[PDB]
Order: C-alpha cells, then structure tokens, then sequence
C-alpha cells in the first residue's frame, strides 16, 4: 500500500508503454 | 486513478496505455 514506492515502478512502465506520446503524472 | 487502480493489482501494459498522451 506503499503508493509513493508503487509511483516509482508506475513511471518507469508508463516511460516504456508511451514512448515518444510521453505522459503527465499526477499523483491523485 | 492509475495508483488505485495498477497498485492493488496488476495492470497490463493495455491498460497502461490508457494514461499516455
Ligand atoms: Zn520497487
């Protein structure tokens, strides 16, 4: 339930899956 | 809703693709 560490790999996945799209991150 | 929903459980790159630009 450590969302702070659970971000961390969720960044890293949304880097590889969108690629040249990017992304915004917003920790709601 | 991406750490509630890909936190608890496993979230395929499907559906990660959903959060890109
Ligand atoms: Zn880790």
């Amino acid at each position: 339930v450590n969302q702070h560490l659970c971000g961390s790999h969720l960044v890293e996945a949304l880097y590889l899956v969108c690629g040249e799209r990017g992304f915004f991150y917003t920790p709601k | 809703g991406i750490v509630e929903q890909c936190c608890t459980s496993i979230c395929s790159l499907y559906q990660l693709e959903n959060y890109c630009n």
